[PDB]
């Protein structure tokens, strides 16, 4: 039974006034709740009066987004927005100069409400702003040399408020007049205008034609290639991404003779190559934005193929009959004589039949059948014209090879560039809308106007290049898909710089080398530290240490030549201090010159009770290092002090022979009293044992993502019943 | 080539169920003339049988698992054809005795559980064919050697205490299937199982700390099982040891102890008929 | 735990981390715990745990990574290239004797052949995970 939630806490704050506690039910209809107000309070005009929130937001209370109102939070008291218009309304023609700024700033910066705009708009507020310009022309002339900053900040105020009326669309279409568009084309001519205006005034620009055509061709009137290319040498990237965003507005409901014709602009003004130069060399940060333009700029390259690509090549059209005529004449001229050129059409079929019959091409009375397919129809014959064009060497090998396919495997290069070409629109989402979240950007597209045939000619060389090396068959059709699917999926998530770079690049990457070294390094890091990866080995220590002490102990069991306290004087320095085979008592003793090791026999000592051990101090707390007389100990044996303390009145001291063992010493006294492992042997050995465990381990996980939440736990039936009989 | 090892031991085992089918086949009572060739069949069946084992492999239970998946294990049917040739071989158990006694003890002490539980009744068979045989007198010339020859195994490394207690349950059962010789058989396996778990205790405590008093119970508990089984042989080599480990601990008393009950246990008789009392380090005249 | 019924298609039945102990006999489970499942449910399965084929585990079906793949991976179409898989199997035994052969490696000091050893499991399992995913010509 939940508490009521009739009752709350808010207190309504008032400018240079404390606040006021009441409660506020927002069940009720607000002409209740300013009601109840002007009550408690004894005011007056209770039409006079509204609320509004307090923070960032600053909007008033809405029946739409009324449940942002929380407990605990600051709320302050506002004028009604009726009286707010109208006194806007009455300082619009005041004398004072920083009235006027400051109430337009306020309109601007509260101008982001919709039912407000429409209470202030029925006031006629559109036509009087639009008098007040109309009639502003020569008003502000005068002044403007004067104030120009403030009159440009307050038009860039009045073009903000105008751009979110016409996001709301409450303003009409139709009562837009030729007035705004004169003003703004005004605007641009000026060269004595700051960045931000240029911004603003682009802005204007691309919303207009996306609005309508017919604008969209009187803006195209005053458009010069000219005037655009030096936006781009302003390093900042907002404006480029502007720049770029009005230059796709011009592509979007323009025909496509005139795609073609401004495209051909572009390239003899070689906009790419000025683009690669300023914007892609640049190391700034790089908008999402920016990705939407580049794959936008894609999208339209894309397009500018697909209208010369869609429609179907006739394969009735004798001009295409001379083209291919042409293009296999300069693609065959070794099986081909040179004098066929000049000769009958009978020569040219028989052209026709031996140079498909090898190139796995069925019919030979009609060869382009196979014309009528788009996508890429007459790509192809472009791709080959390039390549004979550029790549006449290649192109003759090329001929030269696949005519000399003797391993019945010839590979048929018309279905082969289909399929390549219904991948690439599969995997680049040719014929869909531009996405309102994803911001992909390949910075290829700008190298070359041409880009996309580049890309395709590389990645059609490679395929050849992998193709020649594995000598595939008929029945890998899906693995070569897959293994071109994946092999530009890589390519792409790269991010190339040039072309060249980017062909070195995708033969100089090894065998799923970066995925096994990311893998490696979130390994690492999750070791050192993760919620749900290093809890993992840290829960199972239970064997790990334990077998370490065992290796210990067994250290201790066989034992070795010990060394002794000051043996300057006919004494002996070398013994053995063996652990028994039980673990519980140490054979050890005063012992003889023995060059091979330990002599397995009762020593002087044989009693060292382990159950009475205190401790084993290490370091300078040994007592035999602290003598005063003439037993004094090198100051180069620091590292190789260590007595196991008995009885309070008497200490074994030992000699190690170096640091390593006398770690392994210290590791084997520490594991007798059961406690933690204190050498730089151990620890050495204690990161790679828990590493080649967990290495072991992860085999099953391989090729599989681990998820780091906990997975949840389904519900399981109450009864035991045992449909399928258990052991 | 441990896979040749085992290819090799297949077709051994296919061999000698070809040559077990021809002897039935061909071999049977009828063929009562030269019977002794059945001595050196099963003598090779034993040696066969006694490698290749759960200890061989149990370094990794992967190879376990990988040979019970290729071939399964082959000392069970081994163990299956031995039982069954036994008990259809007929009632000339008798010629056996001497040299039977030995190499079934390998199986009897084998590590597993479901082989020796089915061959188990084999022992009952051959006492009840021993006293059918031995109703003339008694019948201790089996459990003598058994006995030997259990020792021999112990000492080999191949002793249990769980199986020891299989052992009781099922002799036992085979005493309840039997008459009024099922005490005589249940009492001298109850000295069986003791002088088991004996020399279980003493191979235990060898390989641990020295004590030097469980053992000499043990010891004198063998010498107890010796005398009251007649058999000396054992009984004398044991208190040998019980005397080399006596002057290792410089204890003279017992050590004379022993010496008389070797002197009295020692007849009169100056002809060295059973040469088991001198010892094979050495030889010479070796005149009583 | 009803509605249990026989399946072959869970073979591999792959964990995730040190699972909950809400269940007796399921503890803190390993990376590498296969649990060869003979029994099926919507959300749950209960099978031997490879470190211990004798004692069921039950886990679920969130925690389970849906593996169809048997021990036979051409049946079912599973290799990535025919006639592969059989060695990353094999290769899987093989290290599931590494690690009783480090193990019993520490009981007696082969530092020199420990190190060597340590260099070729690392070599294999750098290849392994190399070719965890078959696409090279078949040379």
């Amino acid at each position: 039974m939940p508490p009521p939630a009739d009752i709350v806490k808010v207190a309504i704050e008032w400018p240079g006034a404390y606040p006021k506690l009441m409660e506020i039910d927002q069940k009720k209809p607000l002409s209740a709740i300013i009601k109840e107000v002007c009550d408690g309070w004894s005011l007056a005009n209770h039409e006079y009066f509204a609320l509004q929130h307090a923070d960032s937001s600053n909007f008033y209370i809405t029946e739409k987004n009324r449940n942002e109102i929380k407990n605990g939070t600051i709320l302050r008291l506002t004028t009604s927005p009726a009286q707010n218009a109208q006194q806007l309304h009455e300082r619009i023609q005041s004398s004072s100069m920083d009235a006027k700024l400051e109430a337009l700033k306020d309109l601007a910066s509260l101008s982001r409400d919709v039912t407000f705009a429409q209470e202030f708009i029925n006031l006629d507020g559109i036509s009087l702003l639009t008098q007040m310009v109309e009639s502003g022309t020569e008003r502000y002339q005068k002044l403007q040399k004067i104030m120009k900053p403030c009159f440009g900040d307050m038009l860039s105020f009045t073009l903000t408020a105008f751009v979110e009326l016409m996001d709301h669309g409450i303003v009409s279409w139709d009562t837009f007049s030729v007035a705004f568009i004169k003003k703004i084309a005004s605007f641009v001519n000026k060269s004595a205008i700051d960045i931000s205006i240029l911004q603003r005034s682009l802005a204007i620009l691309e919303s207009m034609v996306l609005n309508s055509h017919d604008l969209y061709q009187k803006v195209a009137q005053e458009i010069t290639i000219g005037q655009l290319i030096p936006h781009l040498q302003g390093s900042d990237q907002e404006i480029q991404t502007y720049t770029i965003a009005v230059i796709n507005a011009l592509f979007l409901k323009a025909p496509d003779e005139r795609r073609q014709e401004m495209a051909n602009i572009l390239a003899q003004k070689q906009l790419r190559s000025i683009i690669l130069t300023h914007v892609i060399r640049a190391q700034r940060a790089i908008n999402n934005e920016m990705a939407h333009q580049l794959y936008v700029l894609q999208v339209l390259t894309f397009n500018l193929l697909e209208d010369r690509m869609m429609t179907k090549m006739d394969p009735q059209d004798q001009a295409q009959r001379d083209i291919i005529f042409e293009l296999r004449r300069i693609a065959f001229d070794a099986e081909s004589e040179p004098n066929n050129s000049s000769g009958s059409m009978e020569k040219r079929k028989s052209m026709y039949t031996r140079d498909y019959k090898k190139l796995g091409f069925i019919n030979h009375v009609n060869p382009a059948m196979d014309f009528t397919q788009t996508p890429p129809g007459m790509l192809a014959l472009d791709n080959m014209l390039y390549f004979a064009k550029h790549h006449q060497d290649a192109y003759i090998r090329i001929v030269l090879e696949n005519s000399s396919r003797e391993d019945k495997h010839e590979c048929p290069f018309g279905r082969s560039s289909i399929e390549l070409t219904k991948m690439l629109c599969e995997i680049l989402k040719v014929g869909e809308l531009p996405s309102e979240t994803c911001n992909d950007f390949h910075p290829m597209f700008f190298t070359h106007d041409r880009s996309f045939e580049e890309f395709f000619c590389i990645c059609i060389q490679l395929l050849n290049k992998t193709w020649k090396e594995m000598r595939a068959t008929s029945e890998d059709f899906n693995k070569v898909m897959q293994v071109v699917k994946e092999q530009v999926m890589r390519a792409l998530t790269t991010k190339p710089s040039s072309l060249d770079q980017f062909k070195s690049k995708l033969q100089n990457l090894s065998y799923t080398e970066i995925l096994k070294i990311r893998q490696s390094e979130r390994m690492n890091q999750e070791d050192f530290q993760s919620r749900p990866i290093l809890e993992l080995k840290e829960k199972i220590q239970p064997e790990i240490l334990e077998l370490i002490k065992q290796q210990r102990l067994n250290r201790l069991v066989e034992g070795t030549c010990f060394r002794k306290l000051n043996a300057r004087r006919r004494q002996d320095k070398f013994w053995y201090c063996r652990l028994s085979p039980n673990h519980k008592v140490l054979h050890y003793g005063d012992l003889e010159e023995s060059p091979q090791g330990e002599v397995p026999h009762d020593s002087l000592q044989d009693k060292l009770p382990v159950a009475d051990i205190k401790a084993v101090v290490t370091g300078k707390d040994c007592p035999h290092m602290k003598e005063k007389g003439a037993l004094k100990q090198n100051k180069e044996v620091l590292e190789l002090a260590f007595s196991i303390l008995y009885d309070s009145n008497c200490q074994l001291n030992f000699i190690a022979p170096d640091k390593h063992e006398y770690c392994i010493w210290t590791d084997g006294l520490n594991a007798l009293l059961g406690k933690d492992m204190m050498s730089d042997l151990t620890r050495n050995d204690l990161d790679t044992l828990l590493s080649m465990e967990i290495k072991l381990r992860l085999l099953d996980l391989e090729n599989i993502q681990i998820p780091d939440a906990p997975p949840p736990i389904p519900k399981e039936p109450s009864n035991y019943d045992f449909v399928y009989d258990c052991n | 080539w441990m896979v040749m090892n085992m290819t090799q031991n297949r077709v051994f085992l296919r061999a000698i169920n070809q040559f077990a089918e021809v002897l039935t086949r061909f071999f049977m009572d009828q063929a009562s003339f030269e019977l002794q060739l059945w001595n050196n069949y099963f003598h090779l069946a034993v040696a066969f049988l006694t490698h290749e084992s759960l200890q061989l492999e149990t370094f990794s239970q992967a190879k376990r698992n990988k040979i019970v998946k290729k071939y399964g294990d082959m000392r069970k049917e081994i163990g299956f054809r031995i039982r069954d040739m036994w008990y259809n071989l007929g009632p000339h158990k008798i010629k056996f005795i001497p040299s039977m006694v030995g190499p079934i003890l390998e199986v009897t002490l084998t590590p597993e559980v479901e082989l020796r539980k089915a061959t188990i009744p084999i022992f009952f068979d051959m006492m009840q064919c021993e006293f059918n045989f031995s109703g003339n007198g008694n019948f201790h010339m089996f459990e003598n050697e058994l006995i030997t020859k259990l020792d021999q195994e112990v000492e080999g490394g191949r002793g249990d205490e769980q199986y020891k207690v299989l052992l009781e349950k099922l002799l036992l059962e085979h005493c309840r299937k039997h008459k009024y010789l099922s005490s005589s058989g249940e009492v001298f396996a109850l000295l069986v199982s003791s002088l088991l778990e004996n020399l279980l205790d003493y191979r235990t405590i060898i390989m641990q700390d020295e004590s030097k008093e469980n053992r000499m119970s043990c010891t004198v508990n063998v010498l107890n099982f010796y005398k009251e089984k007649k058999r000396e042989d054992i009984y004398i080599r044991y208190l040998y040891k019980l005397r080399d480990l006596h002057r290792d601990c410089e204890n003279y008393t017992e050590a004379a102890y022993t010496l008389l009950l070797h002197a009295e246990l020692l007849q009169w008789s100056d002809k060295p008929c059973v040469p088991h009392l001198l010892q094979r380090d050495s030889y010479y005249v070796y005149t009583q | 735990m009803a509605r249990w019924i026989p399946t072959k298609r869970q073979k591999y039945g792959v964990a995730i981390y040190n699972y909950n102990a809400s269940q007796d006999v399921e503890l803190s489970l390993q990376i590498g715990d296969t649990v060869h499942i003979l029994e099926m449910y919507e959300g749950w399965y209960r099978g031997y745990t490879l470190q211990n084929k004798s004692k069921k585990g039950i886990f679920p079906e969130t925690y389970i990574h849906l593996k169809e793949a048997t021990v036979e991976d051409l049946g079912q179409h599973e290799t990535v290239i025919p006639g592969e898989l059989p060695l990353v199997q094999e290769l899987t035994s093989t290290l599931r004797e590494w690690a009783v052969i480090w193990r019993k490696l520490y009981v007696n000091n082969k530092l020199t052949l420990f190190r060597q050893l340590q260099q070729m499991t690392y070599s294999l399992i750098e290849w392994r995970s190399q070719i965890l995913s078959g696409t090279l010509p078949k040379d």
